[PDB]
RNA sequence: UUGCCGUUGCUAUGGC
């Protein structure tokens, strides 16, 4: 019913904020909207994050419309501070991308988190 | 640079000595000879360096201790 | 006139004034070594009164202060002469803070009643940018990149400063002189934390490469490396003892430092919002714990990114109490700023309900060593004052100081006065914006300034 | 936005106009 | 419990 | 004639080992993941089998059995620990599902490389034979090095290595110096 | 009280 669906709950952001977080460790996190765009442009992307605090919302409601077209799993993150945090800028991020490779460290979670957004879905 | 640990102090006045085990780091060096511990130990301790005995070091693989 | 009469000498005099103060001599020669038994002896908590308070929030030259470091003298039972470097500095209190503008500055404080006075700075900038990039040149005797913490040393003589630079350098205190540089030989091993051992000289930094670093500062020398953090170290603290105790941030545990054996302790906090609703029939899943203050040789305190403030026991690996949503949940975003719609029902819809809301965080938390009390620190506008209960199993808010007005980026306190009757000085740093970064929305009335509050003992 | 407003709109050109200026 | 001693 | 000190062989050499498709996989597998020759391939598959096979042993025993719980919760521990097996697929049927691929994966090699710290398998070698790799406290030159979750997370550049922060090479002085007369 | 700009007392809080 809002625009911001679905909306994980506390654990489940947990788990996604814990996946940001070492992809940006290991160079596999594209922050901002218009970076998470491109990735969907050339289908590099796992899934995409989105903080549902954004301010306005409609900003990053395109994102979703690439991703079903692609048939991308996408949630929404309730604090756009919460999410730049666990990517590691100084600033808040409304947006932010896994992007694709087979050949992480991180493949395995990713794939975990990767199974309940679509669940969630 | 260098520090000097002591551990499992046993007082054995049997002997009339303290027994321990020496642990020293020593970073950017290659190791300590006994005499320099040996001097070390003995202000450590408040005893004269003919009292103090050290034997049977093995620095660590890779160094450093 | 040999140095053993001295000491008879000073010793006799230290007794005479004692006598001239007041049995009670015994028990208070007792308490002049109650910190070397590493337990609560400070039970003042229930005399303070929080309500009259002089509450006052002196503002400072910088952006986005960072930390804030307070010297206070103390007689040496031992020696009995008093901590103070020189003649000059007899009884006189030193603050020092930095901030973002890569500029370090020290106060005077030791007049309650009046305010901190500027006495000396240092500023850095692109000057001192390390031409070679190699990390071991990195030498340079000024900051080149945000300042993030300081430690003053508790003989007076020194004060050290550290922040994103990968650097330490030890500054005189007196006119802040840079006397040596410590690269801390990582490209990412970013200082963020500082603890002083309490009464002597070696110094525990905490950076952001996941590691501890422990120094002594006469030798001005590196000692040892701590291993075993698997993430950023955000904060570090320390008493006369050498177990220092950390926090992970991300990896939500608190971990203690046997330094002499070369041993460490594991807590972890492992709650979980489902189960607290179902002992109930908003709980927000902790994220990451920021802050840790020491309470006691053998007890400390943390707090949470969920406001949660939580208590620890060294015999626990588990939190012994816990403090839910300490500083109260961040007002709710405003309807006509969600959405653009005209219609306002539909911009009520996106907030969601409660959905949305999230606590403030816990940026500061200090306890008084050896004490029944500590001040928590947000940007909730208020500083909390808590105490302990006696058994040492739980807290309760003992009260608020609302003068502050910002991010509580880190505090201090500060006593004076004879033993009965002792005046205590907070000293809390605060800015309009996160250490670490630029994360939060910006907090109407936040100011960048040093809030200060002087509180009386009665009863 | 099915019902789309100026509100948006007109600050956002006010944070182009204080960036006019800057410049 | 033992002592600790830094040099150089 | 002292009783003999206990010792064992790490591999054994396949039932056929000139089968076609064997060849491929071995050149498969050792071009994945940089390895020397066919032994280490032999090593790993040997373990391997012992595991399985006692996971198959246990298997043929009836559920609820004293020795099947004990010793099927030992060794799903174990592969849980080392990393080989997933958390959430803590079963003796997953355990005979393994591959030799995920003990190699779990080779110290392959995570040195795959971090970033070495763009390549070879260069991921190259770097852990040099002494320029340290897992927490101690510097590893061992490619066959088995790597837990708790050790995985703390690889990095050794302390001494110049890359991690020492002074540069004999190579690199030597040029400096040669540059500056 | 403050890098700057104000208000409010004779001290306390509003803006970048």
């Amino acid at each position: 019913n809002p625009k911001a669906f679905p909306l994980a709950d506390a654990a489940l952001t947990q788990q996604i904020l814990d996946v940001v977080q070492q992809a940006a460790n290991l160079r596999q996190l594209k922050k901002g909207a218009n970076e998470a765009t491109k990735t969907l442009n050339r289908g590099i992307s796992e899934f995409i994050i989105m903080a549902a605090d954004c301010e306005p919302i409609e900003i990053l409601l395109h994102l979703p419309l690439l991703c079903e077209d692609k048939n991308v799993p996408y949630v929404f993150v309730p604090s756009r501070v919460a999410l730049g945090r666990a990517c590691g800028v100084s600033r808040p991020v409304i947006a932010a991308s896994i992007t694709t490779n087979d050949a992480s460290a991180i493949k395995t979670q990713i794939y975990a988190v990767k199974d309940k957004i679509e669940t969630l879905l | 640079a260098v520090t000097i640990r002591t551990r499992k102090v046993i007082s054995n006045p049997l002997l009339a000595r303290k027994q321990f085990v020496v642990d020293v780091l020593h970073p950017n060096r290659a190791n300590v000879s006994k005499d320099e511990l040996r001097e070390k130990l003995a202000e450590v301790y408040k005893a004269e360096k003919d009292a103090v005995s050290v034997f049977g070091f093995r620095t660590q693989f890779g160094g450093g201790k | 006139e040999n140095p053993a009469d001295k000491r008879r000498r000073l010793a006799k005099q230290y007794l005479e004034n004692l006598k001239s103060e007041a049995d009670i001599i015994a028990s208070r020669l007792k308490e002049d070594v109650a910190e070397q038994q590493g337990r609560v002896f400070r039970y003042f908590g229930d005399k303070l009164l929080i309500s009259e308070a002089k509450q006052s929030f002196t503002r400072v030259g910088e952006n986005n202060l960072t930390c804030i470091s307070c010297f206070q003298p103390v007689l040496n039972k031992y020696t009995f002469e008093e901590s103070s470097n020189g003649d000059k500095n007899k009884g006189r209190l030193f603050a020092y803070t930095v901030s973002k503008d890569l500029q370090l500055t020290k106060y005077d404080i030791t007049d309650f009643s009046k305010r901190p006075k500027k006495l000396k700075y240092a500023k850095g900038g692109a000057k001192y940018i390390p031409t070679s990039k190699h990390e071991y040149e990195n030498t340079t005797e000024g900051h080149y990149d945000e300042i993030l913490t300081v430690a003053a040393s508790p003989d007076g003589k020194y004060v050290v400063t550290g922040g994103r630079d990968r650097k330490l350098i030890v500054w005189s205190t007196e006119s802040l002189s840079p006397v040596k540089v410590i690269p801390t030989k990582d490209r990412r091993g970013e200082v963020l934390s500082l603890a002083f051992r309490k009464n002597s000289d070696q110094l525990y930094a905490s950076c952001a490469d996941f590691k501890i670093r422990t120094y002594s500062i006469n030798q001005f020398s590196q000692l040892e490396i701590l291993y075993g953090h698997h993430d950023i170290v955000e904060d570090i603290s320390a008493l006369a003892m050498e177990r220092c105790v950390t926090v992970g941030a991300r990896d939500r545990t608190a971990m203690l430092w046997k330094i002499p054996d070369e041993t460490r302790l594991t807590f972890r906090g492992g709650d979980e919002p489902q189960k607290l609703l179902r002992r109930w029939m908003l709980f927000f899943c902790e994220g990451s714990i920021d802050v840790v203050s020491m309470v006691d040789d053998f007890h400390f305190i943390t707090g949470s990114d969920n406001g949660n403030i939580c208590l620890w026991s060294l015999a626990k690996k588990k939190p012994i109490f816990t403090e839910r949503i300490a500083h109260g949940i961040l007002p709710e975003p405003s309807f006509n700023d969600i959405s653009g719609e005209t219609d306002e029902e539909l911009r009520k819809r996106q907030l969601q309900g409660k959905k949305l809301l999230q606590p403030f965080w816990i940026t500061s938390l200090y306890a008084i060593p050896y004490s029944n009390v500590f001040i928590s620190g947000s940007w909730s506008g208020s500083l909390k004052v808590w105490k302990i209960s006696d058994n040492l199993r739980s807290f309760e808010l003992l009260g608020e100081l609302s003068g502050a007005k910002g991010v509580v980026t880190k505090i201090q306190v500060v006593e004076s006065g004879k033993h009965g009757k002792e005046k205590f000085r907070i000293l809390a740093s605060i800015a309009k914006e996160h250490r670490l970064g630029r994360w939060i929305a910006n907090v109407s009335g936040a100011r960048n300034g040093i809030y200060s509050a002087v509180i009386d003992q009665t009863g | 936005s099915e019902e789309p407003s100026n509100v948006f709109g007109s600050v956002l050109k006010k944070q182009v106009e204080q960036r006019l200026e800057f410049y | 419990k033992g002592k600790n001693l830094s040099f150089k | 004639p002292r009783a003999p000190r206990t010792y064992s062989k790490t591999y054994s050499t396949p039932k056929r080992p000139y089968e076609s498709s064997r060849l491929d996989a071995e050149l498969k597998l050792a071009g994945e993941f940089g390895l020397k020759n066919k032994k280490e391939i032999y090593r790993i598959s040997f373990q391997l089998s012992k595991i399985r096979r006692a996971a198959r042993d246990l298997l043929t025993r009836d559920e609820k059995d004293p020795k099947r719980l004990f010793e099927g919760n030992a060794l799903i521990r174990r592969l849980v620990r080392v990393g080989v097996l997933s958390e959430d697929k803590k079963k003796l049927d997953y355990v005979l599902a393994l591959k030799v691929e995920d003990f190699l994966e779990r080779r110290l090699q392959t995570q040195v490389y795959k971090l970033g710290l070495a763009k390549s398998v070879h260069h991921a070698r190259v770097l852990i034979t040099q002494r320029h790799i340290a897992v927490g406290k101690q510097i590893v030159n061992i490619p066959s090095f088995m790597v837990r979750l708790d050790s995985e997370k703390h690889i990095d550049f050794a302390p001494t290595s110049p890359f991690g922060g020492a002074r540069p090479g004999r190579v690199a002085r030597r040029n400096a110096a040669r540059k500056a007369e």
